[PDB]
RNA sequence: GGGGAGUGAAAUAGAUCCUGAAACCGCAUGCAUACAAGCAGUGGGAGCACCUUUGUGGUGUGACUGCGUACCUUUUGUAUA
RNA sequence: CUAAAACUAUGUGCCGAAGCUGCGGAUGUAUACUUUGUAUACGUGGUAGGGGAGCGUUCUGUAAGCCGAUGAAGGUGUGUU
């Protein structure tokens, strides 16, 4: 039973590198590289789903900063007051209706200053 | 006296962007009605109203 | 109409028509949901903000199906210590249509 | 429609040939054939020769007229090598490539 | 929904001129930076400028608090063997205030191509007046 | 050496002649690219081009941006120069 | 950076991890009743190493069967599980 490694082999190394498209020079065309290539790619894209929940929450944040210092509050004072007056809008949606939406944000910023006073 | 790695094919192409050729100068000598490279005698020996070689 | 409505763990801006992905439900494909804790109701400069919910507002959704979203592949792999492991993945979803927004 | 001509097995290496290919790409006949008679390179000698077969190629198969020709086509491909044995100082021995290329010329209208 | 970032082609660049008579450097520089940079605005994006342009007038009236213009210390090298060169905070302001802030602001700004277009939109003047008068700059009282 | 003609079911079955992969090397089209510093990806993300529908579609490219020093072996311990 | 953007003392907020909570999914062990089906609960980072369960490859029987010139194996793309 003697077995040739020919088919196998053949399509293994083809799948790995038609996953490497787009790569530069040696990347997507030599076997040894692309191998290490696709690799890495993968550790990059796991660490990469954690950070982007960071990201897109201080991109928020930063949109919430600015739309609460146009209506006289810092971002530490309006999230606060928001918490004392039982609003639970969270911060995905509070930067949504401030950089669309400014009078609702204004009327916002005043429940939360209501709040604090 | 040698490279610690392989020049990438690209590298290689960039040293050959210099490598082009150009054309000569040539014109229609309409005492005779060829094309002969300026300044030259033409192929069968006339130049500028005279022929060497009859 | 642009209501705040809470699902799956997180919230949703929605207006009237739209179509939106949210996390499974148990609910049968061609029912009708309603959500009756509705965060913020804007109807133009006419602002309800709820304390923590606006008393009588209603938002009504038909469940259009169930899919999954694309296929993502998780490696694992360890530098010079012999270790590699990997795995699919398939994220489920229902599909919503908002019909009403009540305000 | 393009009229081709082929010449397999021309005694230079392709990177040799590329220039002079390059010189004449997209022009009219008749002036690629001038850049190709003043020529002082070794290769104007061989592209000449394939693009005279496929003027007259173009001419007499399919009856074209000749000063509206341009050539719209032209490649150099490689050929098989000729492997060879070098003696070199102390015994030692290198081994030599002598290269060769196939010219590709196709002219229409 | 989701976050949706701002266009370049919808980004409003607007013109305000500020007054650095009597101001202490830093203190104004980091205003300065904020607004190139549009952090003031509910459309701000990392990757996108849509900060705004400021004008800066007399430059050769800005201040430091203790011994500074005197003991603060302006480097360069010239890339040459021995080639460090030292000057002074007050030897610099009356001969080129342009650089003084060029220098507080460029070092409170991200360091890449974005960065380098953000400090284009700062024009520093050292007298009272300024060119830009077809442009119609805001008097920001910063 | 080729282009027609002709044979043959087939001529990129034409004698280096069944099938005809990869490394490697060209020609053509689309997009990007000559003020910007590093394992070349990854998470975002504008614009353009071509398909298509009256799209919160598909395909290619990727300005700008956060993060990020190959693999194996041997070691107390390696981006390791 | 100088009545600080330093130091000491006090207070009110906020940011901040793959920690914890929310929502969806998979899996190990043990238990409870059907009597094999789900709940409940605790768990699920790993080198040397031990245990368990699988994919694909060539060949023999099943096979004088089943698919194939209305096109097999092989090669090259696309879509999907
Ligand atoms: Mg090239
Ligand atoms: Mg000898
Ligand atoms: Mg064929
Ligand atoms: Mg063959
Ligand atoms: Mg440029
Ligand atoms: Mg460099
Ligand atoms: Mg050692
Ligand atoms: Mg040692
Ligand atoms: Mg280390
Ligand atoms: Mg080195
Ligand atoms: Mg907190
Ligand atoms: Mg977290
Ligand atoms: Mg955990
Ligand atoms: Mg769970
Ligand atoms: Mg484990
Ligand atoms: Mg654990």
């Amino acid at each position: 039973a003697r077995v040739k490694r020919g088919v196998v082999a053949h399509r293994r190394h083809k799948k790995i590198l038609a996953r490497a498209k787009g790569y530069y020079g040696a990347r997507s065309r030599v076997y040894r590289v692309a191998f290490q290539a696709v690799i890495k790619a993968g550790q990059y894209a796991y660490r990469d789903r954690r950070q982007k929940k960071r990201q897109f929450r201080a991109l928020w944040i930063a949109r919430i900063n600015a739309g609460a210092r146009q209506n006289g509050l810092s971002y530490s004072r309006m999230i606060d007051g928001l918490k004392k007056a039982q609003v639970i809008i969270d911060r995905r949606v509070l930067a949504d209706i401030a950089m669309h939406d400014a009078v609702a944000f204004a009327a916002l910023a005043e429940k939360a200053k209501g709040a604090l006073a | 006296a040698v490279q610690q790695n392989r020049k990438s094919r690209s590298r290689r192409d960039m040293r050959r962007s210099h490598d082009a050729l150009t054309e000569n100068a040539l014109t229609v000598d309409q005492a005779t009605g060829e094309t002969h490279r300026r300044h030259h005698v033409t192929k069968d020996g006339f130049y500028r109203g005279r022929q060497l070689f009859a | 109409m642009y209501a705040v409505i809470q699902s799956g763990g997180k919230q949703h801006r929605v207006v009237e028509g739209e179509t939106l992905k949210v996390e499974l439900l148990k609910a049968e494909s061609g029912a009708t949901i309603t959500f009756d804790d509705v965060l913020m109701v804007v109807n133009g400069d006419n602002i309800q903000i709820g304390a923590p919910v606006v008393a009588g507002a209603k938002v009504t959704a038909e469940v259009i199906g169930h899919g999954r979203h694309d296929k993502i592949r998780i490696i694992k792999m360890r530098r010079r210590k012999h270790y590699r492991k990997q795995q699919g993945h398939r994220q489920w979803f229902t599909e919503l249509k908002i019909t009403g927004i009540s305000g | 429609m393009e009229v081709t001509a082929k010449l397999r097995g021309a005694a230079i290496s392709a990177q040799k040939a590329r220039l002079v290919a390059d010189l004449i790409r997209g022009k009219s006949v008749a002036h690629a054939l001038n850049i190709l008679n003043f020529s002082n390179k070794k290769a104007a000698v061989l592209v000449k020769k394939a693009l005279e077969s496929a003027i007259a190629n173009a001419e007499h198969n399919n009856s074209l007229d000749v000063d509206d020709l341009k050539v719209s086509t032209i490649y150099v491909d490689e050929g098989m090598s000729l492997k060879r044995i070098m003696p070199r100082a102390k015994g030692r021995a290198d081994r030599i490539t002598k290269r060769t290329c196939h010219i590709t010329v196709k002219v229409g209208v | 929904m989701k976050t949706l970032s701002a266009k370049p082609a919808e980004v409003q660049h607007d013109w305000f001129v500020v007054d650095a008579t009597g101001k202490t450097l830093g203190r104004l520089a980091t205003e300065i930076a904020r607004r190139l940079r549009g952090k003031h605005k509910t459309s701000y994006t990392p990757h996108v400028d849509a900060g705004d342009y400021i004008i800066v007038i007399n430059a050769e009236q800005v201040q430091v608090t203790g011994n500074k213009a005197l003991d603060k210390k302006y480097y360069r090298h010239t890339e040459f063997p021995g080639g460090l060169k030292e000057t002074n905070f007050e030897k610099l302001v009356a001969h080129k205030p342009e650089e003084i802030f060029e220098r507080a602001v460029k070092g409170m700004l991200p360091k890449g191509p974005l960065g380098y277009a953000m400090i284009k939109k700062m024009k520093v003047y050292a007298g009272s007046e300024h060119p830009h008068a077809a442009q119609q700059p805001q008097v920001l009282d910063i």
